[PDB]
């Protein structure tokens, strides 16, 4: 085994060889030279990240105040309009004309139900809606089990028809506005503009079971947040059909709950245990509810019924005050069949003043006495609900919000506050969106205070979407580098706006569906959960980020600079990036907005080119017939002008881009000058490289392909044969290697993938990249990232000439940080190139981490898909490992032993690059396995919830809670 | 009532209406087995 100085001297002649090959062939110092040679085609402006945040915080203020004004007027009209409605019952005499969504639009149908008359609308196709729509009226959604033509429903479509004039007045004023909808108390919803619903009832074989009342946006503006507590009666009498019904009501009751709502679930049979692991009221987020809905299911009925120990346990649960709580409506609901005891004594003290509200549910078909339960409900200002059937569950476990809304409708104007929802997928397929809601109240005869019998309910709730693609147009990231971004946050820790946030729903648990019990054609529910990713789950968690995260939940302003490690774009690397954060509150709302920058991004380039010939000359550089002397040029699909659209077929896009500058001068009076201009300047900078430097050295021996991925989207792979293999995203702010090249001050090597499809190994090769780094007036800039795809065959020859190809004495390999295998001496390994090195000899890799040579961090990706397990895709959690050098020390000697054998490995790290060289004795001499240490998205179901909630994350609830008005009717059950 | 009282706790959603839960109902069920009518479908609920 060679000495430590021989490995030292032999690494230094093959890290000097790779870097000279990459410093020379790519042209780092040449592209630095021509950014500095000009100085005057551009100027260098600063990103004032105090100022940028303040500017952004105000476009989201004004956007969400403009939405709010529209909401207020609609509400006023609805209140005024229905106070002048007459309650007619002759509807076959005077037809109600409306367009009904989810109905066949074929003219020849002509069903013509009594009372109603439909509309055939004309349906232009649209952008900002990715569906055909009509701007002349509002559609109407009736849920499926609700009959339309009922006097109760027919009378909504009469009075609600005056909203189409106010609907129209909102979009005339603001073209950008998205869905406008009124969700009725009656269960009928009207939205503008009209479009056909996505599931028709019976024209396909999937049938929608969508109810407006059920909806989260409808619920948050229906009522105030609430600490509920479900009691379940588990006595012996319940076992049977009735027990079956209860498990489906509680799961149903929960759907109703929200993050702001706290909830626990207890159960009694002569003792009250608590159904799961929790013991206090927990946040009723997606996870906690998933635990409770998984413990409600396993319940077995046995034993004597005791309503006294069931309501003692409930009240005690209600009084914890140590835990984090909603502290608003306090209510307890019991599911039971029949009661012989009213438990008068427990209610006298625990709730002598009736602070708590009791709702009693009688379920199943049975003969047990319901008088005592009704009495309990009446005594406590709750309500009573029967459920005999499965189809009766859905409208009675949502109906309690008519009771809880009462002291809000007695609060008057004070209760008309806009609230904005958690991001969620739109019913109509719009994408991620948030809705601002306002409740409409039933005011009839207010002038004189004549009735009030049913004047304590809301007419319904009114909402208006903001799409998250509308907010991302108020937070522009182009001046800032790929590293910089804006993050938005609730007072709940959830992230409103984040690079990491994705359309797929956030998943819980490992998905298990039983194929042996899905009959083929019945169509179960798909999903309704909100997409609540948290800030400490969108990014790698620190302790110096939980400080930042708490500090901008409680509405403060500030900046912070620290060293933290960024997870890479692809999930394979972790790079220590020195960042600065800066946050401020959006003053109209409860959102607070932040901005990450990396020091060195504090300055950007603005293009200062305006000459006729110079913008002209740089623009034919990106012509696809002129790639024989330029290099297969790419271009990023920014929204350059409003007219040319991002196309995802890039040769399509670059023609429509470059047609645009010929057919019209780049002045373009409805199009931003700087973004297009910077691109033009850039293409004259990645031209002078490809003309005056790369086309001189037309073939370097080991060099396969040469790229300049730059800022302005223009990536230039140098031979067109090589550009067929360029499998990157052509958007330069989505490339992984672009972003890892900017963090590092040394050449970076990217490992090719293992297996997969497409040619990514011998054909393209392993790639090196390096950020260009210029200084203008003593101000650091990193404009571009040069690079090289390496030839893996040639590199091997230099490497071979104490390692002999296929040697049985000892094997040596080169590994980039992250532990991926780039080069293998044996060749039984270099076939499996770009593979995680702990999968080809897991014994050595395990030891290396122990020596402190390597470090890692497992994280959770709450938005990913996986195949089900037997117990096409669902959402699930994956755990993800990344590996990264944590020790700066250059060399590491030692020996590892498996038991009865020693192997002496020597590790040396090449200077000036992330690569590491290790020499070790052949694996075959000691037959050892430990277990195969693998690095992949690995399906898992963590973290366990029962341990998170003992020390929950900081949170801030709603300031205004409406409950317990003294003059509430409290007489109807 | 002793053999089949409170023993029909099946978790199906179907109606087994000739059961043995009260005394009036038990008496009615007993009468239905003497008239012969559908007497064996009353027995299958008692084997299950
Ligand atoms: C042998 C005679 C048997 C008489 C059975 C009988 O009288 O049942 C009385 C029973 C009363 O039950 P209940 O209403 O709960 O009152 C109990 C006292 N607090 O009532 C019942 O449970 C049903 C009684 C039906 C009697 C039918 C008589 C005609 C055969
Ligand atoms: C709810 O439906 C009823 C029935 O269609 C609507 O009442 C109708 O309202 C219109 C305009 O308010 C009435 O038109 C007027 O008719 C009189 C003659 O009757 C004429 O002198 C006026 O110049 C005008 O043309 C219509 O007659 C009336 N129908 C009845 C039976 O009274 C009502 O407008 C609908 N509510 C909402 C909010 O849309
Ligand atoms: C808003 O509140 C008002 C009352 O404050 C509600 O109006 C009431 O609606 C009921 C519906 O059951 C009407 O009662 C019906 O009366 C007819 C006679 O026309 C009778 O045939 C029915 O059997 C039933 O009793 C009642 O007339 C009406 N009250 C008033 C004062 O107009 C209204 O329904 C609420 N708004 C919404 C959208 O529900
Ligand atoms: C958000 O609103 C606050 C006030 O509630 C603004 O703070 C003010 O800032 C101005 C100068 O910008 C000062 O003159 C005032 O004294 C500040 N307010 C108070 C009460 O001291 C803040 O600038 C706003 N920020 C944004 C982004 O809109
Ligand atoms: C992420 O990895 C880093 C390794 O660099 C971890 O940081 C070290 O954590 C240990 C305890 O696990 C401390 O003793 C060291 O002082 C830390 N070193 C540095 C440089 O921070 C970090 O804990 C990991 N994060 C998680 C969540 O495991
Ligand atoms: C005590 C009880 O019956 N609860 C069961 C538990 O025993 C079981 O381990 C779990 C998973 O099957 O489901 C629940
Ligand atoms: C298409 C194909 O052959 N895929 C294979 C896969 O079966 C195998 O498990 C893997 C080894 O990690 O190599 C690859
Ligand atoms: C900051 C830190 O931990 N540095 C250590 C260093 O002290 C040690 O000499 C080296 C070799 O083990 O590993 C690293
Ligand atoms: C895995 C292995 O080789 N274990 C060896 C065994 O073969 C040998 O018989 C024994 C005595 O020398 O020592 C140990
Ligand atoms: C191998 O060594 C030769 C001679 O020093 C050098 O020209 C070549 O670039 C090296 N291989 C590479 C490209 O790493
Ligand atoms: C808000 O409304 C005003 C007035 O219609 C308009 O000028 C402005 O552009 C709107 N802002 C946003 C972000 O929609
Ligand atoms: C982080 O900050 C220190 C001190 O300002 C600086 O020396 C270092 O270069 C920064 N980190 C990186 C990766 O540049
Ligand atoms: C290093 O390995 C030793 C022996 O296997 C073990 O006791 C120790 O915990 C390891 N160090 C770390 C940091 O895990
Ligand atoms: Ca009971
Ligand atoms: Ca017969």
């Amino acid at each position: 085994f060679p000495s430590a100085v021989t490995i030292k001297s032999w690494v230094d002649k093959m890290q000097e060889d790779l870097v000279t090959l990459a410093k020379t062939a790519s042209g780092v110092h040449q592209l630095v030279d021509i950014y500095e040679k000009y100085q005057d085609l551009y100027t260098v402006e600063p990103n004032n990240a105090r100022q940028l945040v303040e500017i952004a915080a105000r476009d989201i203020e004004k956007l969400l105040s403009n939405r709010s004004k529209a909401l207020v007027r609609l509400a006023l009209e609805a209140e005024k309009v229905q106070a002048a409605h007459q309650w007619r019952e002759d509807f076959a005499s005077n037809e109600v004309v409306y367009y009904n969504a989810k109905d066949d639009l074929d003219p020849e149908k002509n069903d013509s139900e009594p009372g109603s008359q439909r509309i055939k609308p004309v349906f232009i196709d649209d952008a900002n809606f990715r569906r055909q729509v009509s701007y002349q009226h509002a559609a109407v959604h009736i849920p499926t089990d609700i009959y339309e033509g009922s006097t109760i429903v027919l009378n909504e479509l009469n009075w609600t028809s005056a909203l189409d004039d106010v609907f129209k007045k909102n979009r005339e004023e603001d073209p950008s506005l998205l869905w406008q909808v009124f969700g009725s108390a009656t269960g009928l919803a009207r939205y503008y503009p009209a479009s056909p619903w996505v599931d028709n009832s019976r024209t396909p074989n999937k049938i929608d079971l969508y109810d407006v009342r059920r909806r989260p946006w409808y619920i948050q503006g229906a009522a105030s947040p609430k600490d509920m507590l479900i009691l379940v009666d588990v006595s012996g009498s319940v076992s049977g059909l009735t027990l079956k019904l209860i498990r489906t009501s509680v799961s149903e009751m929960l759907e109703t709950l929200s993050d702001d709502d706290f909830v626990n679930v207890a159960s009694f049979n002569s003792n009250a245990q608590d159904v799961s692991c929790f013991q206090h009221l927990v946040q009723a987020n997606v996870r906690n509810k998933k635990v409770l809905k998984d413990a409600v299911n396993n319940i077995t009925a046995k034993g004597i019924t005791d309503y006294k120990k069931g309501f003692s346990f409930a009240f005690e649960q209600l009084l914890n005050y140590n835990v984090s709580r909603a502290n608003c409506n306090k209510i307890i609901m019991l599911f039971t069949d029949g009661g012989e005891e009213r438990a008068q004594e427990i209610f006298a003290k625990y709730n002598k003043d009736k602070k708590v509200r009791v709702f009693t549910f009688s379920v199943g078909q049975h003969n047990y006495d319901r008088g005592p339960i009704q009495w309990m409900a009446c005594e406590n200002k709750g309500y009573y609900y029967e459920i005999p059937s499965i189809g009766a569950i859905r409208i009675n476990t949502q109906e309690y919000l008519d009771v809880l809304g009462r002291p809000m409708v007695l609060a008057g104007d004070k209760a008309k506050q806009v609230q904005w929802t958690n991001v969620y997928l739109d019913a109509l397929e719009l994408g991620l969106v948030i809705t601002g809601t306002l409740p409409v109240f039933n005011i009839t005869g207010q002038f004189e205070n004549k009735t009030n019998l049913k004047n304590q309910l809301i007419l319904g709730v009114m909402g208006v979407d903001v799409s998250l693609e509308d907010i991302k147009r108020l937070t522009p990231r182009f001046t800032l580098c790929p590293n910089g971004y804006y993050f938005a946050i609730d007072p709940n820790g959830y992230v409103l706006l984040h690079p990491n946030l994705q359309p797929k729903p956030i998943g819980v648990g490992i998905p298990t569906i039983n194929l042996r019990k899905r009959r083929p054609n019945v169509q179960n529910p798909k999903s309704q959960e909100p997409v609540t990713l948290d800030f400490l789950d969108a990014e790698l968690e620190n302790d110096i980020k939980v400080e930042i995260r708490n500090k901008m939940i409680d509405g403060e302003s500030g900046e912070k600079t620290f060293r933290t490690l960024v997870k890479s774009q692809d999930e394979r690397y972790i790079d220590k990036g020195n960042r600065t954060y800066t946050w401020t509150p959006v003053n109209g709302t409860d959102y607070s907005l932040a901005l990450v920058l990396p020091t060195y991004s504090f300055y950007y380039i603005k293009a200062k080119i305006e000459e006729t010939i110079t913008q002209a000359r740089y623009s034919e550089t990106l012509k696809p017939d002129n790639f024989e002397e330029s290099g297969y040029t790419f271009l990023a699909p920014r929204d350059y002008c409003s007219d040319l659209k991002p196309s995802d077929n890039n040769t399509e896009f670059l023609l429509n881009f470059n047609e645009f500058i010929d057919r019209k001068t780049p002045n373009n009076p409805s199009c931003n000058t700087d973004l297009i201009n910077r691109v033009l300047l850039d293409a004259g900078f990645t031209n002078e490289l490809v003309q005056n430097y790369w086309s001189k050295q037309k073939n370097i021996k080991g060099v396969k392909a040469r790229f300049v991925v730059t800022d302005g989207g223009i990536t230039r792979v140098y031979p067109k044969e090589a550009g067929e293999n360029w499998q990157e995203n052509p958007e330069t702010y989505e490339d992984s290697f672009y972003k890892r090249s900017l963090d590092n001050d040394n050449y970076v090597f990217t490992a090719p993938y293992f297996n997969k499809s497409g040619p990514g190994a011998y054909e393209s090769g392993i790639m090196v990249s390096k950020a260009v780094e210029i200084y203008i007036q003593g101000k650091l800039l990193k404009p571009a990232v040069v690079g090289i795809k390496i030839d893996v065959n040639s590199w091997i020859e230099n490497f071979t000439k104490d390692c002999k190809r296929n040697s049985d004495v000892m094997d040596c390999v080169i590994l980039d940080d992250g532990g991926f295998l780039l080069m293998a001496n044996h060749d039984d390994y270099t076939n499996q190139i770009g593979r995680f090195f702990g999968e080809i000899d897991p014994s050595l890799m395990r030891h290396l981490v122990n020596i402190s040579v390597y470090a890692f961090n497992k994280s959770y990706d709450y938005q990913s898909v996986c195949e089900p397990g037997a117990a096409s895709k669902q959402s699930c959690i994956t755990e993800q490992t990344q590996y990264f050098f944590d020790n700066d020390s250059k060399s590491f000697s030692g020996v590892l032993d498996c038991g009865n054998c020693s192997r002496i490995f020597h590790v040396e790290k090449l200077m000036n690059t992330n690569l590491i060289f290790i020499m070790v004795e052949s694996k075959g001499t000691c037959p050892c396995d430990t277990r195969l240490l693998i690095q992949a998205e690995q399906t898992s179901d963590g973290p366990d919830p029962c341990d998170m909630v003992k020390q929950p994350r900081y949170r801030k609830g709603p300031d205004v809670c409406f409950d317990n008005n003294v003059l509430e009717d409290y007489t109807d059950c | 009532m002793q053999l089949f009282g409170g023993r029909y706790d099946f978790e199906d959603t179907e109606v087994r209406r000739s059961n043995f839960d009260n005394f009036p109902q038990a008496l009615i069920s007993v009468f239905q087995v003497l008239t012969g009518e559908d007497w064996n479908s009353v027995m299958y609920n008692g084997i299950m």
